[PDB]
RNA sequence: UGCGAAAGCAGUUGAAGACAAGUGGCUUGUCGUUCGUUAAAAUGGCCUCGUCAAACGGUGGAGAGAGUCGCUAGGUGAUCGUCAGAUCUGCCUAGUCUCUAUACAGCGUGUUUAAUUGACAUGGGUUGAUGCGUA
């Protein structure tokens, strides 16, 4: 909850794009490496989301540069693949009990 | 004063400057109003830097300025945040960089060694 | 070979939504990419598959909805700057023909919950 | 994962026990409020995926239309038999 | 040879070695000695430069 | 099949340096 | 073919920090440039260049030191009516005072106390204060004469290493300590407190760390010491009642450097925090009221200033600054926060380091004592001679075929056979005693196995004998900067070579009668020379940047027109064309560059008509083709007809004063 | 900008004049100028007033951490081997099993539904970072 609070105050009072500018493949891997264990919960993944959304979208060269953080892009990729089945499966037990109302 | 842009008078109320636009730029006149102790004027292109003329106008705008009760210096507070202290018998500024946005308010205490400023940070 | 066809006939003027069918005649992944790689520039690719995945949002060929996903894939540096006078209304409509496959989502898949449940008492109570 | 297998048995079996009961949703709020918070941030992943996989598989393409090119370009080389006939003192020793 | 060419080296080249009770320094050359100004003392060029690099000033 | 086809399209819409040596020419 | 290129980066000859500059002459605001101005720089890998700021800031010549030698203080003396003087300490015991003239060290005085730590020069330029490790403030008796220098008095003790020294006058001695403290000593001989501390003041300490007192000056327009210590506040010290005026908290890290303007309106400081800061009192109520004012504060270097000097005079005033990062940079001195800078190139290879041999396409590159062969195919290093025997490395020269190389220093010379064995070379030494104990400066091969040897004493040889070389008027000029009469460069091809030093003479000599035929004919420094087989010329450039030609056995009419037909980049050039050859395929034009850029002007062509040393002061006396998309360069050769070799530059931890982040 | 629902649905982006720069015009750009239309950057960031320790009362926790190769479910690797399968008593994950000052987090205890006490002269001076190794 404290990464989260920190997380989440750089998001609401600035920017997260000023958290991550002057960043490069040694100083990425803490914050993507928690994002592998942030996507998990509920509470974390909106924040972690984002994050992910725009370090990407800042750091999409870095991505062709070092191989060391592709597989870390790949991890991420089969845990939001996980979190997905996870979140359309609920929906599902969510519709089989709204059918018996 | 035939154009007068921006304008300030001294606590004790012994004189006023104010802002002119007279040409290619702007102008800076201060001027005693209850003696002719003094009245000077100046193009403010001569308190500006030479690095402004080349960035944005926020550098050049200015939306301050204050006179201490001698008249012997002036805070010019600009738009991109800075402030200068001219020294008015010579012309000579001094740059005081803290507001990291517009300098809104400036003034000087009595005896003038001390500048109050306040802009958009709510210090 | 087709795929060369189709590029050919998609590079030459004329023939965009023949070429699409060309394109969906071999229909390789692989070549699929590779026909997004060789092309230097587009004639609207990105107008005729927006006004084709407009008017059908729902279609079962995975054909235009994969070539339009490789398109922003691999040349979106270059789609918000080749022209923005009617691609702007272009991506504006796709967006909007598409935004409701995102509004019923949740609809779908609780309908899905809902057979899934059926079908499994209907096999559970089989009657020995 | 393993556990609503436990959840999808029990609403199949139990059809008509907990559709005869007054209040489904007022006895068992707290799995209506778990799979409402866990369902409700599918878009967001949605999302998320969409933007992870387009930049994962953009650079796996540009990578791999060069996939070989990497496994023999180093060539790299150190201080070789020019230090030996380098080291002028030891030219004069041996 | 890979393991003692650094100690064959400087067994060669360094000077002043052991007789016993006695130590036979080498004389220098009036050649280095008016080429060059002498060698800095690298203690206290390590201590100069290891203050301007200190940890209290936050480098980087 | 009607998911799978939601999916996709909901896909869709949420998808809408210097080496040490080189050989150049210029002008004679 | 079209020009194909070669832009090679794989030369990593990288200078070393800057660590000190000094002024030659006094600055004397009313007065005209002096012609005798030279800027001294010291690095930290031990050479001293010298600068001449005149046109833009020429580099007339480069005093090297070897192996683990460093130069950390440096002094001028120049008494008025004998040569100038210049002294260093390293991280030693001795100072050590060069002769311009060689470049090589004409005394190593041995201080008799410890590792001197800083240096300074008494006011009328007789004593020599040299502050060093064990406490001690030892006075050295310079007015001997040129390279006599005397012990005179060591000055009373104390604990703690004294940093940095200063004069008042001819009268007392300030000395910054590393225990953070001043103290303020008497060298005023005759008095009854000669020699013993009359004063001691202590600077606000740091809380966490030691504090060290490192920058000391005098401000004689008033009666104040200025210092800069290692909590980056400067502080001003009445002289007498010992004690502090006003304490400004500047910097946020050390303060290693300060100096001052001739009337102390200004006071100029920096150090590892990277700014600039300056202290002005120019009011007439600040100049009443003795209060300096904090006025402004620039950033413009990128990792450190280690010294900061300051000239001032009728058509110059600029401060000088140079640090951690290895560039020197110009601002002016009335005009500091508003005026403009520049920032020099880190190398501007007035000396080269590099050169290529057409045959073998191959490359010789030669940093501090050791040298380095590639080819190129790609390229491949093919061999490398670190040679540890030697301490210090200078100019170096190739057999046209590729098969001997020379390396020469101001103390020796060294030949080297070269096999081509494949992928590798056999490197042999073979022995010459006439090399071995010759100097040399330049060696250019006449033949595959002829070379002139020019000496550091002088003396032009031709081995494997002697050239008659007249005699040049001796002015004031060459006898206050004593190198100014002495063979800078000399370029030969096929028995005929050109020699050139820098009062403005460019001497011809013919290799078979070995006499002289002059044509000195010029009014400043040479920046280059190189002869034209074509036209029979010589083709010299000086420190104006302009191109005149003569003919050989007196300026030709494309030279006549060619001068004042100049193009506007010519014009408005910065950076002095350091090197020229001629084209490989055509005989006739010529190809040449600087240290940001590359030029070519054709040989018949004319074309139609419609901070710096700036006064009237004399100088040391009393299809045409343009680009720069190779500017950080540090050589440009060719191979062969169709081909060029560029070989350039590329890249530390820094104080982090971060930009603003949106 | 208008209508809207938080989605979206329709509309765009002219003219005059002055000035600046570049090469009297021409080009470009501005405006503490007017008329009409519903219409990123000057190295430049936030005060002192007392800390530390130990409790106590509510509020959250993904619990903070350590084991057992103990069970359940898996994902996967090195070498050999036709496979079969061998050795690594293969590794990693999640759950379970066992234990701890609930170890973790946060707000409060001046009055509050509730819940606090105690240490310290809250200075000055000299070293203290070049004195240090257990790596």
């Amino acid at each position: 909850e404290l990464t989260l609070t920190v997380l989440q105050e750089l998001r609401k009072r600035g920017k997260v794009r000023v958290a991550l500018y002057g960043r490069d493949e040694s100083t990425l891997e803490p914050l993507l490496n928690w994002c592998l264990k942030g996507i998990e919960d509920v509470r974390s993944a909106s924040i972690v989301a984002d994050w992910v959304a725009v370090v990407l979208e800042l750091y999409g060269n870095t991505l062709e540069s070092s191989p060391v953080l592709q597989e870390l892009m790949i991890d991420l990729k089969t845990k939001v693949r996980h979190e997905i089945h996870k979140s359309k499966e609920a929906q599902r037990i969510e519709g089989m009990l709204q059918l018996l109302t | 004063w035939h154009n007068v842009i921006l304008s300030n008078i001294s606590s004790n109320g012994k004189l006023l400057a104010h802002m002119c636009k007279d040409v290619e730029h702007k102008s800076i006149s201060v001027v005693s109003l209850f003696d002719d102790s003094v009245n000077l004027s100046f193009p403010l292109g001569s308190i500006l830097s030479s690095q402004t003329q080349s960035l944005s106008y926020n550098t050049r705008y200015v939306s301050s300025m204050a006179i201490d009760n001698m008249g012997q210096q002036l805070a010019v507070g600009f738009a991109s945040g800075v402030i200068s202290i001219v020294s008015l018998a010579d012309l000579q500024i001094r740059l005081l960089k803290w507001h990291i946005d517009s300098v809104l308010s400036l003034s000087f205490s009595h005896d003038g060694s001390y500048l109050l400023s306040g802009g958009w940070e709510k210090v | 070979n087709i795929l060369s066809s189709h590029l050919e006939a998609n590079s030459t003027e004329i023939l965009d939504d023949l070429m699409s069918g060309s394109w969906t005649e071999p229909e390789i992944k692989k070549f699929i990419l590779t026909k997004i790689n060789t092309v230097d520039h587009l004639s609207k690719i990105f107008l005729t598959i927006s006004k084709s995945i407009t008017q059908n949002p729902w279609n079962e060929e995975n054909l235009l909805p994969l070539w339009l996903k490789w398109l922003l894939t691999l040349k979106s540096g270059e789609l918000n700057s080749i022209k923005d006078k009617h691609t702007k209304k272009n991506c504006k409509h796709l967006k909007s023909a598409l935004r409701s496959s995102e509004e019923i989502l949740p609809v779908l898949l609780g309908i899905q919950g809902r057979l899934e449940m059926l079908r499994r008492q209907a096999k559970l109570r089989e009657d020995l | 994962g393993p556990l609503n297998v436990w959840v999808k048995w029990c609403l199949i079996i139990h059809g008509g026990y907990l559709v005869s009961i007054p209040n489904l949703m007022s006895t068992l709020s707290s799995l209506h409020s778990t799979l409402k918070r866990r369902s409700d941030l599918l878009p967001r992943l949605l999302a998320l995926d969409a933007r992870l996989d387009c930049t994962i598989n953009k650079f796996k393409t540009l990578n791999y239309e060069a996939g070989d090119i990497h496994s023999s370009e180093p060539v790299v080389e150190e201080d070789e038999d020019d230090v030996e006939y380098n080291e002028e003192l030891d030219d004069a020793g041996l | 040879i890979k393991t003692k060419k650094r100690k064959t080296l400087k067994n060669l080249r360094k000077d002043s070695v052991k007789r016993g009770k006695f130590r036979v320094q080498l004389l220098s050359t009036t050649q280095d000695s008016k080429t060059l100004p002498p060698k800095k003392e690298s203690s206290i060029i390590r201590s100069k430069d290891r203050w301007l690099n200190r940890k209290a000033l936050n480098k980087g | 099949k009607q998911v799978e086809i939601a999916e996709r399209n909901t896909e869709l819409w949420n998808l809408i340096a210097l080496p040490t040596y080189t050989m150049e020419y210029l002008d004679i | 073919e079209r020009m194909i290129v070669h832009r090679c980066r794989f030369v990593d000859f990288t200078p070393a920090t800057i660590t000190s500059l000094a002024f030659s002459h006094k600055s004397n605001i009313n007065k005209l440039t002096p012609s005798d101005l030279r800027l001294a720089i010291g690095r930290s890998n031990g050479n001293i260049e010298i600068w001449n700021p005149r046109n833009n800031w020429f580099q007339e010549m480069v005093i090297e030191g070897g192996k683990d030698r460093s130069i950390e203080g440096l002094c001028w003396s120049n008494v008025n009516g004998e040569s100038l003087r210049l002294f260093s300490i390293g991280g030693s015991t001795v100072v050590t005072e060069w002769d311009l003239a060689t470049g090589l060290p004409l005394r190593n005085y041995d201080c008799n106390s410890g590792v001197i730590w800083s240096i300074s020069i008494n006011d009328s330029q007789d004593k020599l204060s040299v502050g060093c490790d064990n406490g001690t403030v030892v006075l050295i008796d310079i007015s001997g004469g040129p390279g006599v220098l005397e012990h005179d008095t060591i000055l009373m003790r104390q604990e703690a290493r004294v940093l940095t020294l200063a004069w008042k006058k001819d009268d007392f001695v300030i000395g910054g300590c590393s225990d953070g403290r001043i103290r303020i000593w008497s060298a005023q001989k005759n008095d009854e407190n000669m020699g013993r501390l009359l004063h001691t003041m202590k600077v606000d300490k740091a809380k966490k760390e030691s504090t060290l007192v490192w920058s000391v000056i005098y401000l004689p327009r008033t009666d104040q010491i200025a210092s800069g210590d290692s909590t980056g506040s400067i502080k001003f010290w009445d002289f007498q009642f010992a004690t502090l005026n006003q304490s400004f908290k500047a910097h946020d890290a050390d303060v290693l450097c300060l100096t001052t303007d001739t009337d102390n309106n200004y006071v100029f400081s920096a150090g590892v925090d990277r700014k600039i800061f300056q202290f002005s009192q120019n009011t007439n109520k600040s100049q009443k009221n003795n209060r300096w004012v904090n006025s402004s504060n620039r950033l413009l270097h990128g990792n450190d200033i280690r010294a900061i000097c300051a000239y001032q005079s009728k058509g110059a005033d600029f401060l000088v600054s140079g640090g951690v990062e290895k560039t020197l940079v110009i601002n002016s001195l009335t005009s500091f926060s508003n005026g403009n800078y520049r920032k020099m190139p880190t190398v501007e290879p007035y000396s080269k380091n590099v050169l290529v041999n057409k045959e073998q396409r191959l490359v010789v590159s030669w940093s501090e004592s050791t040298v380095k062969i590639w080819t190129m195919g790609n390229y491949k290093l093919v061999c490398k001679l670190t040679l540890k025997d030697d301490q210090n490395i200078s100019t170096c020269s190739l057999s046209p075929d590729g098969q001997v190389l020379v390396v020469g220093r101001p103390s020796t010379t060294k030949v080297f056979h070269l096999q081509p064995v494949g992928n590798k070379l056999k490197v042999t030494k073979l022995d010459n005693d006439l090399l071995l104990r010759t100097s040399t400066k330049l060696v250019k091969f006449i033949d595959n196995s002829k070379i002139v040897i020019c000496s550091c004493e002088d003396d032009v040889f031709i081995v494997d004998q002697e050239v008659e070389l007249l005699e040049v008027t001796s002015t004031k000029s060459s006898i206050k900067v004593p190198y100014i009469n002495r063979i800078n460069h000399l370029e030969v091809d096929q028995n005929i070579a050109v020699i050139s030093r820098g009062c403005g003479v460019v001497d011809i000599l013919d290799l078979k009668a070995r006499i002289s035929k002059p044509l000195a004919r010029l009014n400043n420094f040479i920046t280059a020379v190189h002869i034209n087989t074509s036209r029979k010329s010589v083709v010299v450039i000086t420190a104006d940047n302009k191109i005149y030609e003569f003919n050989m056995n007196v300026l030709t009419q494309w030279s006549k027109n060619n001068t004042d037909n100049l193009p506007k980049e010519w014009k408005t050039l910065k950076e002095n064309c350091v090197g020229i050859f001629s084209d490989i395929e055509n005989s006739s034009r010529l190809w040449f560059w600087g240290a940001t850029w590359i030029s070519r002007i054709d040989f018949d062509v004319d074309f139609p008509i419609n901070l710096t040393i700036t006064d009237e002061s004399n100088f040391m006396n009393d299809h045409f083709f343009f680009t720069d998309k190779y500017k950080p360069l540090l050589f440009v050769d060719l191979i062969s007809s169709n081909e060029l070799a560029i070989i350039e530059r590329n890249p530390q931890k820094a104080f982090i004063q971060p930009k603003l982040v949106f």
